[PDB]
């Protein structure tokens, strides 16, 4: 409820006249425990997991003096993962232009 | 850096919806009724079994051993966008046919082989395989989220 | 009664009430810890709180806040606040 | 039993995913490039060395830093403008009293045959005398707000409004201002920058935009903002593009981008800062890049915040000389750091690594050819090149250029060596400095100094060079060849080439280029056509051979169609196993074979 | 039977001159004075140090460019502000990248206790953007051509418009312009310079504005050209004090200038070179100003255009420090020269030209003080003070200020010595330096070194100095005085000293001042009102007396009204004859004597 | 050009014709004279016969040059004469271009 | 240094004109008729002996032993410029009295002395004395110059 | 016909590899008239001025380095006389 439609954060305000239409789906890779992509991040190749903490962010932001190994949002997004294993390769490619947020879990 | 400028994904409310929704069963099963299977694409039909929203998914074997899965609402008030300028061409499709058939699944062949791709009914859910080796599964942990645009206010 | 006061550098021996008196006696400026007469002098700010500094005696009393504790103002007009945080 | 489990959550739109099967790493590349486009092929120049900072005073201080390249005998293609050159950061204008003669420098600098590197941001300043900000507020191209007024925010030129670039008539406006006619003082040896296209905005929220804007089409701003930048670089790169009349090929950096941006030119990481992990992560980010078909990658050379120390420059420029976009940029309180303003140790590091870049520019042309036609990324991670090496899988500290060149740069201050992973069960490896051979797979200990770049050839891969670094690239285009053969275990190598004339569509429109395959197996060295559509008028000749792991033959005959049979007189290094062919003197146009007897 | 024909021939108006008939050149000046009035008091700010070039880079240049000054200990009151602090050279703005919040830069200045000068010049960009352009266009306050439309030319903002400095409307609408309302940014620390009045045109002939222009009340350009940089010095003086409430004193620089523009502030010798030549010609061309009125004069210290070498830097600030206008400036394409960015030797000799300027801080005031009542030049040609000894009636490589300091640069590469003219019969002269007296008439051999600046020091003269150099003259103007008496040879000497609140009208308006008259004879030094009109709340102390020329005392006893007898302590040194009376305590307000017996 | 009259490319149209007005001054026992600044020269004046007077004509010379009489960006019309004897001074209130003539005798 | 962007006096042809004009025997004269002793100045009539131009002298003993001279024209055409905001305040004058008068000139004191100027009308000139030490002399060389609006 | 050696004592090679474009010195001396060598020079005779030389590499560089115009004979470039 709170926040699903006029949204403030800091000073600034989102009037956001057409309420929550958020949309999200996920994915499953047997086999694969190395992914990589989704730019722009100041982190390692091979993406980390995000269950403890922050999702990757993919919204084009001016960070004044960023920071290295976060997962804080820089300048460019990229929806495009790779997962590598020694047997196959295979890519995911979510063509939206909003912000996006983008989980990693292992199993 | 000043991190309080910059919102994480609690701050960020569609992402806290999103997150809230922890992995189990998932509410979204697809109406193998309203299947058709044309020669460029498969839709059929999709409902949330508490808010009764019904969803359209068109599902794509395209050449070079790709698949497409776009998922829209079935009559929206307004439409939702699309991105442009992105994709250079229109990607040629691959022909699906029905090669697997019960009450809760549906087996789909792309082309001839050796790709197929098998849709559950209910819970909703997608697998993709090369012959049968699973290749990777869509919404097989229940997370999939799809807030149909509300009436305003 | 009381004894007198000698520069460090041994330059010469003068009475008690000649050290802090505005006016510099020693070549090394030793007689004037606490104001700006002696043009070779030093200052020390204390500043508790934070890192403790010496600066010129020129910046005594010159208005500025040189120290963050703001000893160094004490009979200038300009208030210091402590800013040692 | 190991899974991975991605999720995306998006804030609109629909959901519209593309799964790319492989099943190889190739395969998705290609895949992925037959939806998104592939690597917008660079002028040559624009693989060269780019002089930058902000700010160059004048026209006086652009030519005195060109000067000095040359007077310290460091080659340069571009010197860059940044936003103090214009009037009040109105951009597409000049300041009247600092760049009074715009085309008298420019012609300078064509007349030293290097280039020049303006910045056009998409924020225009809020300012009735300005007519940029009277055409697009007049003519409705600004984005809106919902009470149908024009957005106004903050940025350099104080208060500003934000062109819609997401309309197609804003588009073709902004691609036609770039004419020769509309941009006074241009030229056609002046090229573009574009900076702050997320779009920044000072005073806004998360410093950008507001989520309720509202652009062509009536969608809001949180429908379009990822791609608004990837709209501000393609229209640039159009408008230099028809200001030639279709001839040229553009060049403009980007700092924000999306998906497809690869086909509009270069892109960069932004701010970082002078810092030895800053210079560390370099790679991987560039990596992340190229995976996604981003080929056009680099990061400012010795940091854009704060002043680094003489050693971290150094190691910055060999890091830099060996990634794509090659740059050195500074902010406007560093610290001048022109590469000779350093200590005559670190001036001659510096120019060393300045010049096996242009000396490999042969080999980079052609590899970026291969990633404009196929969708191959130039700069690779190891894992790429060898899928089956687990302990590949997270290397970041080193990568590979094409299949051909592997790179460890140093990184660390003070190091006295690196550790080098040279993967591959049957190959074998050459130190491109001692042509000493190493067998793979192992982790070699390479000692090193104050000069030293870690570079290694691969066995079975044949690498061009222009032997003859000049002052920019330009000065070399027409330079003879070198061929650097490295042997595998099974005697043979090959590699290709590509040339055309180095900044048009000739090569697309006329098929006026060369693609060249050279091959070696048994004592045979064969140069043969990969394309035969592609012709080209060019002096360009076979000036050497240079062949790591071979004997050392009893004599050496050269076969070209057209000709005689001829001899080549050679010397061998038994030590090395180094063969040195001179002077086979035959055009780069030509089929010809060498063989050693 | 010598004699001189002076013939003078004007374009247009009538004839009209003054003769003035003396006869002592002291009469002329009270006679000129008279006419066009007295040299405006400077605040006590202006005559300190100025850190000048074109340009300092932004608002954190600025304070680096403070701070460097505090952390090499060198004094200076005002860091200046060229034309590219403004919105791309549009006047009364300031840039929106390099500084965005000027208030918060001039507070950090005035918590150093300095002051900024920002440059405003006549000239206004044409610009419909432009909030001054289009005022003076819809008021009609621009200078016009004979067709009725409004001049344009060209100069630093490309094309621009000259307002009519000659219409008391346009004055009256220029200091308006002025108050902290109007000029955004502004604050009372900072203050104006007032460049290309001429007023410069590029394009103009001979770079100036054309004859047949058009001022108010129809007469022509040719009618008024002198005059018109004047009106702009007068017109922006009248602004500074206006802004205050008439309360604050002005200081303008400008660069042209005419008879009576002594009365609005400072002129200098606009843009010389960084050679020898023209540090020495800095000499007859302030005294030749200073004859004809104009004591606040001086030139660029260093040379404005190209780079002086290290020992010419040094030689330079030695012979400002004994200038009048003490400011160091340097054109665009010059290296940095703030005098910390020097090797340590000539650091030093440039922070002891700094520290005896300081310390002659009460001098300089009392003399500009009696230039403004008097209209006595403050730097004089030696001749002025000797009017009988022939042989000065030429010197121009040495002056003297008041009739207590002569001094002789040293203006000349890797000099050994200088040859130093000490006129006068039955006079003497102290080495300010040594304390070595020396009798007149001769011309005396000095050796010198890289310190050295050959000062000496009039005999019957008392000059009064704060000993305690502080980092700016605001730090200084309530510390104690030292007196420092020349002995005559009849063992006389005398002295004057002005006090004041160092930068308003108090003086003038409420007689809130003190002028002391210091008197030596037989053995006693007095302490009396030279004006009893004045009275003024102050600290101001006299800490020691310094005595050149005298015996030892057996004792030395100080009266003061108010006070008991009391004795002083004291030093001498018999090989120089010094004699050092420790710590008097009295106050400078109060009369006083001390007896020597 | 004593009406319409052009000087490089630039013209003047000079609507009143020729206006200019001149007067000549003795000095005698006189042999130094000073001031009429603003020039980069000595001093004390030097005479004119030979060469060029001494121009006053507020103009913005670029890289102005020493020992010459050239106008630079002021102009005070006043000239003081010196000798053993007394001193003098004229004071010539004209505000447009000015040029004075020195000789001696 | 290439100096042509600035005039010499042959290019300034007002500067050329009247710099032609050589030591001579000035044409002009003052008519002893139309001399007025005003409150504060004398004026008098010039003429011009070859083009019989008429101007007016405004000669003019100052306070503090300074003499001030104005030359206009008598019916100019229009009025010439007059250098206005650069005096402080209009100079005290002193009074001129007639101490010497014969056929060619006019002895003027200031005062009550010891400064006189004379007055010669025949070729037009101005002597200045203290007593009678001749301090300067004007229009001696004959160099006046005049150029009336056409 | 002699062969020629190289200033610094090290090889001889025929006449013909003299300006063969090709560099054959250790010095760069077998190249004077080309850009063949990393490390030769070349002289602007520069006739009836002042004389200089070059870097090898900038001979045939389509850049204007002597005023001359002798270090471009075969770029495209045509280099006019400028040595007043
Ligand atoms: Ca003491
Ligand atoms: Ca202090
Ligand atoms: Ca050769
Ligand atoms: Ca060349």
């Amino acid at each position: 409820e709170p926040g699903a439609w006029e949204e403030t954060f800091k000073t600034h305000s989102d009037s956001k006249p057409y309420g929550p239409t958020s949309v999200g789906l996920d994915f499953s890779l047997p086999g694969m425990e190395h992914v990589y992509g989704i730019p722009e991040h100041a982190d390692s190749l091979r993406l980390k997991v995000t269950e403890g903490g922050e999702p990757y962010r993919l919204y084009n932001l001016d960070v004044f003096q960023y920071e290295l190994n976060n997962p804080m949002a820089l300048y460019g997004s990229v929806p495009v993962l790779l997962a590598h294993s020694f047997h196959r390769d295979l890519g995911i490619f979510w063509l939206n232009a909003a912000e996006t947020w983008v989980d990693i879990s292992s199993n | 850096v000043d991190r309080s400028n910059f919102k994480t994904c609690d701050e960020s409310s569609f992402c806290k919806r999103q997150r809230s929704i922890r992995p189990g069963l998932s509410p979204y099963r697809a109406l193998l009724d309203t299947l058709q299977l044309g020669p460029d694409a498969l839709t059929v039909h999709l409902i949330h079994e508490v808010t009764k929203v019904l969803l359209v998914l068109e599902l794509q074997g395209l050449q070079k051993d790709m698949t497409r899965i776009r998922i829209d609402e079935l009559e929206p008030r307004r439409p939702r966008y699309r991105v442009p300028d992105v994709l250079v061409a229109d990607p040629p499709t691959a022909r699906l046919s029905v090669s697997g058939r019960d009450d809760n699944s549906v087996e789909l062949t792309v082309a001839e082989g050796p790709y197929k791709i098998i849709l559950t009914a209910q819970p909703f859910r997608l697998d993709l395989l090369e012959d049968r080796s699973l290749l990777l599964s869509v919404n097989a942990r229940g997370l999939m989220a799809f807030e149909h645009q509300r009436a305003p206010r | 009664e009381s004894k007198p006061f000698t520069c460090l550098d041994g330059t010469a021996t003068i009475p008690f009430d000649q050290v802090n008196d505005d006016y510099c006696d020693c070549k090394d400026g030793s007689d004037e810890p606490g104001t700006a007469a002696c043009p070779n002098g030093s200052f020390h700010c204390t500043n508790t709180g934070y890192k403790p500094l010496y600066i010129l005696s020129s910046r005594v009393n010159d208005g500025v806040c040189d120290c963050c504790d703001g000893t160094d103002e004490y009979n200038s007009g300009t208030v210091c606040e402590n800013t040692c945080r | 039993t190991p899974q991975t489990d991605i999720r995306w959550m998006s804030e609109s739109g629909i959901i519209d995913v593309f799964l790319m099967l492989g099943p190889s790493v190739f395969d998705v590349f290609r895949q992925y490039a037959s939806l998104t486009g592939t690597q917008a092929l660079p002028p040559l120049f624009s693989l060269g060395y780019h002089q930058s900072r902000w700010n160059y005073r004048d026209e006086a201080d652009v030519l005195e830093v060109d000067q000095g390249f040359d007077d310290h005998n460091m080659p340069c293609d571009v010197i860059w403008l940044d936003i103090e050159h214009a009037d009040g950061k109105r951009y597409f204008t000049w300041d009247p009293t600092r760049f009074p003669q715009p085309l008298n420098m420019l012609e300078h600098l064509a007349s030293k045959r290097r280039k020049l590197v303006a910045i056009v941001d998409p924020h225009i300043k809020v300012d009735s005398g300005y007519r940029v900000h009277e055409e697009l507020r007049n003519h409705g191209l600004y984005v809106k707000t919902r009470d149908g007024s024009d957005y106004e925010g903050w940025c350099w030129p104080g208060s500003a409004s934000y062109p819609d670039f997401t309309n197609p008539r804003m588009r073709a406006w902004w691609s036609n201002m770039f004419s020769f006619d509309n941009y006074e003082g241009s030229a056609p040896n002046l090229y573009v920058w574009n900076d702050m296209n997320e779009p920044s905005v000072f005073n806004g929220p998360e410093v950008t935009m507001l989520k309720d804007a509202v652009h062509y089409g009536g969608w809001e701003h949180r429908d379009i903002h990822n791609i608004y930048g990837l709209y501000v670089h393609m229209a640039t790169a159009d408008g230099l593009i028809q200001r030639s009349g279709g001839i040229e090929r553009p060049f403009v950096l980007s700092r924000a981008f999306f998906s497809g941006s690869q086909r509009f030119g270069a892109v960069w990481t932004g701010d970082n800062t002078a810092e030895w992990d800053h210079l560390k992560i370099s790679i991987p980010m560039c990596l992340s890049l190229a995976l996604v078909g981003l080929s056009f990658c680099g990061a400012d050379v010795g940091g854009f915040f704060k002043n680094p120390e003489p050693e971290l420059l150094v190691r910055w420029y060999q890091m830099g000389a060996y990634q794509p976009f090659f740059r050195a940029h500074a902010h406007l309180d560093t610290g001048r750091r022109e590469p000779w303003l350093l200590a005559s140790q670190y001036q001659d590091a510096i120019r060393d690594a300045l010049f096996q870049r242009y000396s490999l520019l042969p080999f980079w042309y052609t590899l970026f050819y291969q990633a404009h036609k196929e969708g191959f990324p130039v700069m690779r991670p190891l894992w790429v090149q060898y899928p089956e090496d687990m302990s590949t899988f997270s290397i970041e500290d080193q990568f590979m250029l094409g299949d051909a060149l592997l790179i460890h740069p140093v990184s660390d201050a003070g190091a006295h060596g690196v550790q080098v992973y040279l993967p591959g069960q049957e190959e074998v490896w050459y130190d491109i400095q001692s042509y000493q051979k190493h067998h793979g797979p192992q982790t070699l200990y390479l000692p090193v100094t104050l000069s030293s770049i870690p570079v290694f050839q691969r066995g079975g891969t044949i690498v061009p060079r222009w032997m003859r670094v000049r002052r920019s690239s330009d000065c070399m285009k027409d330079d003879p060849i070198t061929l650097f053969v490295a042997l595998s275990p099974q005697g043979t190598a090959q590699g290709e080439l590509f040339l055309d004339d180095g900044h048009t569509f000739n090569y697309q429109t006329r098929h006026e280029f060369l693609l060249r395959r050279f091959s070696f197996s048994g004592s045979t060295l064969v140069s043969s056509s990969a394309d035969p559509k592609g012709h080209l008028e060019t002096p360009i000749w076979i000036e050497r051979v240079v062949i790591m792991g071979a004997g050392k033959p009893a004599a050496v005959v050269l076969q070209t169609k057209g000709s005689p049979e001829s001899r080549l007189s050679f010397q061998h290094d038994p030590e090395t196993s180094v063969l040195i062919l001179r002077k086979p003197g035959v055009s780069v146009a030509s089929d010809w074979s060498i063989h050693l007897r």
